[PDB]
RNA sequence: GGAGCCAGCGAGACCUUGGCCGAGAGGUCUUGGAAACUCCGUCGUGCUGGGGAUAGAGCAUUGUAAUUAUUGCUCUUCAACGAGGAAUUCCUAGUAAGCGCAAGUCAUCAGCUUGCGUUGAUUACGUCCCUGCCCUUUC
């Protein structure tokens, strides 16, 4: 039967692998999308 | 009887242990003499306080 | 036509309209006696200002105070600033001003509150 | 480039944050609302104790602060949240799920409040550039270069991940410690004003029935 | 002058002098102990301890509070009685009734000396414990809170009712007799102070 | 001059509610023994003798400061809370207290529904006004 | 001047004008035997089977100034000291007259 | 002084309509998870 | 019975006892109103079955 | 108490499990509690009821153990009460009346009488008539 | 790194649903 | 449906226990008239709605 | 048990003001589209006139075609509960806390969410001593 909507994400172990390389991943090449003074 | 002593001056930066705070009192028998001590209550100048004890003075209770 | 005036009196939700008018010296609220006002423990509360003033001021006027909103403290409060607030608008309108003049000091004298709504406002003592 | 009610102060003054409930709020949204203050380096925890909504916005501007946050909760599970910038909006109403608290973990210890470096990651749409403005600004500008704090808001089908970590640069890589909390946050709201005023127009709406909102992506 | 609210009697004579309850005086209540006046305050004349004033706004303001109201306030305790001031008041004055009965004395008097009689001189602090003194207001604090826990834990589940336990609790606090629960405590913990001191 | 708002509350419902014991023209069903006047209640009145009578004279009153009056307003006017539901008053006492006055002609069947203060019922009501003051 | 009757296990005041009770003393358990005003009146005492003897303030039922326990036996007769206020004099099918403080 | 003797199961652990909630429960809750 | 309720039931005399006794087990006669006066176990199964059938799709 | 179901942890029936556990055996034995509350709960004393019984288990649980209490005199059934005390932290009679064995909240002295005497049992300390102990002793106080 | 992942310092039992869906992934 | 406020409703009939409720949350619904739903929660009295 | 009484939020046939019945629940005939609290009374330290679970007998509502459930009212029956261990969470003025009322307005919520008003406090409002988080030393 159909859905209405979106169901809600399930953070799984794999989930948390992939999301915590990026995190890790990037701070390698110090790309931080961070506010500076202007 | 225990002797009476009125606030005159509330001490700061005295280092005194939390809830507990350092000030000058003046006799009121004898205006002249003042004596430092450690109230654990609230306390301003111009309020007055017992003094069980009028012999010892007041040392920093850390 | 009759002179009247008409004053407000608030506190919290509660809200007084007073109606004063020349008269005999007849004070109602609500359709009932200042006697009558409840509870009986404030009933000197409403009496504040006639007592203050004297009695005689009042004798020559009608006074007709209808109350709706708040709680029953905050209704002799706007009850007693209603009538208040009414006597001065009277004495101001329809009498010498020396007598509005008296009339508001002596009575700031006592309570500031009585013409002044009392606004108990939120205060963020956390800073912030 | 920066929207226009962040253009004016943005990398100039730093962000005033203030953090609130709903009334008579459950124990554990007091916690999860101070989560949420020690999330923001700029923001305090205020009681909302019969305030009144007019009231807390004109009194919160009287202060000069710059954003609100609103909490709600179902018995003491945080539901939504909602930011307001001041001093006429924009106004973003956010869904909580799966929420996971700090007081929930054993023996955690502190949080760090150094200013934390921020990742921004699958945000592609206009949409997804305004929602990053406006969780951009609620921090403080020049994060140092050595700072070992980090907040990531990654975008997965427009159920934004939040997670807070801690770094330690080895010899041969990276080692994130995560801090907490954990939960996912949904736009369905965006005003054009404050909180307070429910006839704002509307910049942007979710619409949860249309047949495609099994797999429409808007960030 | 005519008017239509006519004024008893009774009203004239209050206006001639503010007494508690219109039946108590102030005039002559006086605190024994030089000190606590100035915390323990008898000289500004109320009708009725409710007064709708803001003492928690200063740290002090509640020292200039009127005694009776202080008590009034410690008495409305338990969560189930938290807000419930007029109730307070009602148990007050009837305390006042029976401690006219019992001691021909003034009841108010009778509350300024077991207030004075209970508060304690001394105490200890945790380092095991340090003798310290005691600030006056923190003796009129301690004073009233134990005299209305033991009032109430008298008869909490006695035949007794709050107004007779508050009222034997005064008479032996002013007394002097160690039947009250909270001369017992100041007891003890001048007695342990002296220990550590 | 006298009138029902000029005395308190209290004062006059007991002297009224005397008034209508002591006339005795006041019909009164037999079931006020049994009932307790409301489902919220947990006990019948205790003053078995003399609460309906007090009754109608509560109710002799809220018919002159309000002119219409109607059962249904009289059941929630001595309505109480029971979550609560707040029950209103037993409807049948109520109707029949309003017959009972209207015998004696102390109300009568209003225009437009409800009932009316009598001409001669609010000058009666008016004198039980007076003598509590004398 | 209102006057006392001691009946059954209740104390009735009643309006000498009136006639009628006015006042109605039924906390007492078991029979009482006594309701002795002091001089002033604004105290009566009274005595029960039981042989507890109490004090209450007239015209206000309510409140129990004094409750003290004579005896084990009935005290049949309690009274007032006419000079003294603060003595109140008891006495008990015990034989003993015990006079009591208040 | 009396004496009245304790009340107690000789082997405690930590009607039927009543089970049948909890077995509710227990096989309620599960659904949800797999419609999830 | 006309008996006043504020009494202990130590002192009542005797004619009020034995009224009391005719009013309760005569209760009609003086007017009192009238209105004064496994299938489980199947659907227990029937639940246990669907969670049988519940762990068999898994 | 340890889920095996939960028994009063004993010296000599679970060895093993106390050796998991940690704790040394030796100092396992419920035995000599229970040999103590039956011959203190039947001395002439407790049914003159002028006795009252304090337990404060090692753990550092304070139990109330009502006078009224009649416990069983097999140790099997005894150890059965320890463990459900400690579960529903009270005890309820057959006739439901009073509840004979409850837990309390520490320190033990809030609970002991205002004016009391406090001694240990100590093998090294001097030896003294109990009797004269008591006699020369307050009437006021408690022991 | 799998030591301190405190959500899979150790959490409060019933944090993670991991075990539900694995097993849910199984069926 | 046997109530509505407004876009919430309670409907009745569609599942005899609370446990089919369950199933079917969030499925998609839809009127005569046309108008689109969504399966909220099960209520727990009565049985089905 | 009587008697006295005060709110502010809120508008998508079905709702209703009013009359007549019934102890109540609830029926029938018509018109338009608040509590907490105050005063006076009864009980009285007794698991008691606190508690209302379970159970029996009735009087009604809602469907539907079953003697099926459903939701109320009346009488009787009258349980656990006697202030809560080890531990633990939060809190500074209209604040803690008590009290009721209203709307369910695309996320969440169905005796739960939000909002509204009413009663209204004790203590603290100083300290870096302990703990923790920071700033400075163009030392
Ligand atoms: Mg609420
Ligand atoms: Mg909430
Ligand atoms: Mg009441
Ligand atoms: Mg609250
Ligand atoms: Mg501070």
């Amino acid at each position: 039967f159909d859905r209405t909507a979106k169901p809600v994400p399930v953070i799984t172990s794999e989930v948390t692998e992939s999301l915590e390389d990026m995190i890790r991943r990037r701070i390698q090449d110090s790309n931080f999308d961070d506010l500076q003074r202007r | 009887p225990v002797t009476l002593a009125k606030v005159i001056k509330v001490l700061g930066r005295t280092g005194s242990r939390g809830g507990v705070t350092q000030v000058r009192v003046e006799f009121l028998e004898d205006t002249s003499r003042t004596i430092v001590r450690n109230v654990k209550g609230p306390v301003r100048e111009n309020d007055i306080l017992v003094l069980m004890e009028s012999e010892r003075e007041a040392r920093r209770l850390r | 036509a009759v002179p009247s005036v008409q004053t407000f009196g608030k506190k919290k939700s509660a809200t007084a309209v007073a109606h004063v008018k020349a008269g005999k010296g007849l004070i109602k609220v609500n359709g009932s006696p200042i006697t009558l006002v409840e509870p009986e423990i404030l009933r000197f509360k409403v009496y504040e200002p006639l007592l203050l003033v004297g009695l005689d001021k009042f004798s020559n006027i009608d006074i007709r105070v209808r109350v709706t909103g708040g709680g029953h403290v905050s209704q002799v409060y706007a009850i007693r600033q209603a009538i208040a607030k009414g006597l001065v608008a009277y004495h101001q309108k329809y009498v010498d001003e020396q007598s509005k003049n008296e009339l508001k000091k002596a009575f700031t004298s006592y309570d500031r509150t009585l013409l002044i709504a009392d606004s108990r406002r939120p205060e963020p003592k956390k800073f912030g | 480039q920066v929207d226009d009610e962040y253009a004016a102060t943005s990398g100039i003054m730093d962000p005033r944050i203030i953090v609130t409930t709903s009334r008579d709020p459950s124990t554990r949204l007091s916690q999860f609302a101070k989560e949420i203050k020690l999330l923001f380096p700029n923001a305090v925890r205020l009681n909302r104790g019969n305030y009144v909504m007019p009231n807390l916005v004109d009194a919160c501007k009287k202060s000069g602060t710059t954003d609100l946050v609103v909490l709600h909760e179902h018995r003491g599970v945080p539901t939504s949240l909602t930011i307001s910038h001041f001093p006429h909006g924009p106004t973003a109403q956010f869904s909580l799920h799966n929420v996971v608290m700090r007081h929930d973990i054993i023996n955690a210890g502190n949080q760090s409040e150094v200013n934390p470096h921020l990742i921004f990651d699958n945000f592609t749409t206009a949409l997804g550039k305004r929602v990053v403005c406006i969780l951009k600004h609620l921090f403080n500008a020049g994060p140092k270069k050595d700072s070992e704090r980090v907040i990531t808001f990654a975008n997965r089908g427009d159920f934004i991940s939040v997670r807070q970590h801690v770094y330690v640069r080895t010899r041969e890589g990276v080692e994130i410690a995560e801090v907490g909390p954990r939960f996912e946050m949904r736009l369905f709201e965006l005003r054009l004003g404050t909180l307070e005023n429910k006839d704002a127009d509307v910049e942007w709406q979710l619409r949860r029935f249309i047949r495609t909102a099994n797999k429409k992506d808007y960030l | 002058v005519v008017l239509a609210t006519p004024i008893p009697e009774e009203v004239q004579q209050a206006q001639t002098e503010i007494k508690l309850f219109n039946k108590w005086s102030f005039e002559e209540v006086e605190v024994k102990d030089a000190s606590l006046v100035d915390y323990v305050q008898v000289r500004q004349p109320i009708f009725v301890a409710h007064t709708a004033g803001r003492y928690a706004n200063k740290r002090f303001r509640k020292a200039q509070c009127p005694i009776i109201e202080r008590l009034t306030n410690s008495l409305m305790m338990n969560g189930r009685n938290n807000g419930k001031k007029l109730k307070a008041v009602r148990i007050i004055k009837h305390t006042l009734d029976i401690i006219n009965v019992l001691t021909d004395q003034n009841p108010i008097q009778v509350v300024v000396d077991a207030i004075t009689n209970t508060g304690p001189r001394e105490d200890t602090t945790r380092v095991r414990r340090q003798a310290v003194d005691v600030s006056p207001l923190r003796r009129v604090n301690q004073a009233i809170a134990l005299l209305t826990i033991g009032a109430r834990e008298a008869a909490f589940r006695n035949i007794k009712t709050i107004a007779e336990t508050l009222a034997e609790e005064l008479i032996n606090a002013a007394k002097g007799s160690s039947t009250s629960y909270a001369i017992k405590k100041k007891d003890e913990l001048e007695r342990v102070a002296k220990s550590n001191r | 001059g006298v009138s029902v708002r000029d005395v308190a509350a209290q004062d006059f419902i007991n002297a009224y509610a005397s008034f209508l014991q002591r006339q005795g023209k006041l019909e009164v069903p037999g079931y006020v023994d049994i009932v307790k006047t409301s489902s919220g209640n947990e006990m019948p009145p205790q003053d078995a003798e003399g609460w309906f009578y007090k009754r109608a004279a509560s109710v002799a009153r809220h018919i002159y400061m309000r002119k219409q009056v109607g059962v249904g307003k009289l059941n929630k006017l001595y309505g109480g809370a029971k979550p609560y539901k707040h029950i209103d008053a037993s409807g049948s006492i109520n109707r029949k207290v309003l017959q009972a006055l209207e015998k004696i002609g102390i109300v009568e069947i209003s225009p437009k529904g409800g009932r009316r203060i009598s001409e001669n019922g609010q000058r009666d009501l008016d004198r039980i006004a007076a003598q509590t003051l004398e | 001047h209102d006057f006392a009757v001691t009946s059954s296990t209740r104390v009735q005041i009643f309006s000498s004008r009136t006639r009628q009770v006015i006042k109605t003393f039924s906390r007492f358990k078991d029979v009482v035997y006594s309701a002795s005003f002091r001089s002033d009146g604004k105290l009566l005492c009274a005595g029960d089977a039981t042989g507890l003897v109490s004090v209450y303030d007239s015209y206000n039922p309510r409140t129990i100034l004094l409750s003290i326990n004579a005896s084990t036996h009935p005290t049949h007769v309690t009274k007032f000291h006419t000079q003294d206020n603060k003595i109140l004099a008891t006495a008990s099918d015990d034989r003993v007259t015990r006079l009591w403080d208040i | 002084i009396p004496t009245h003797a304790p009340k107690y199961e000789e082997n405690f652990n930590p009607k039927m309509k009543a089970q049948l909630k909890k077995e509710r429960k227990f096989t309620m809750k599960e659904i949800r998870k797999d419609a999830k | 019975a006309d008996v006043d309720l504020h009494k202990r039931a130590g002192e009542l005399t005797q004619e009020e006892l034995e009224r009391i006794v005719q009013i309760m087990q005569n209760p009609t006669h003086y007017k009192i109103p009238a209105w004064f006066l496994t299938l489980a176990n199947n659907v227990e199964s029937k639940l246990r079955d669907d969670l049988e059938r519940l762990k068999k799709i898994r | 108490t340890h889920k095996i179901k939960y028994v009063l942890l004993n010296c000599d029936d679970h060895q093993g499990l106390l050796k998991k556990m940690g704790r040394d055996i030796s100092e396992a034995r419920p035995d000599i509690t229970h040999q103590c509350l039956l011959t203190l709960l039947d001395s002439p004393i407790n049914k003159a009821g002028k006795l009252q019984v304090y337990i404060q288990t090692s753990r550092g649980i304070l139990i109330e153990v009502n006078p009224t209490v009649r416990i069983p005199r097999t140790f099997k059934r005894f150890s059965g009460l320890m463990v459900q005390l400690l579960h529903k932290l009270s005890i309820r009679s057959v006739n439901s009346e009073e509840k004979l064995l409850k837990v309390i909240k520490n320190p033990i002295t809030d609970h002991l009488p205002t004016k009391c005497r406090k001694v240990t049992l100590s093998f090294d300390a001097p030896v003294i008539r109990v009797q004269d102990y008591i006699e020369k002793l307050d009437d006021d106080e408690s022991i | 790194r799998e030591e301190f992942n405190p959500f899979e310092a150790v959490g409060k039992p019933g944090i993670s649903k991991q075990i539900g869906e694995e097993q849910r992934k199984r069926a | 449906p046997y109530k509505i406020f407004k876009n919430t409703a309670f409907i009745k009939d569609m599942f005899s226990s609370a446990m089919e409720v369950a199933r079917f949350e969030g499925a998609q619904i839809k009127t005569v008239s046309g108008i689109r739903g969504e399966i909220k929660r099960a209520l727990s009295k009565p049985e089905g709605h």
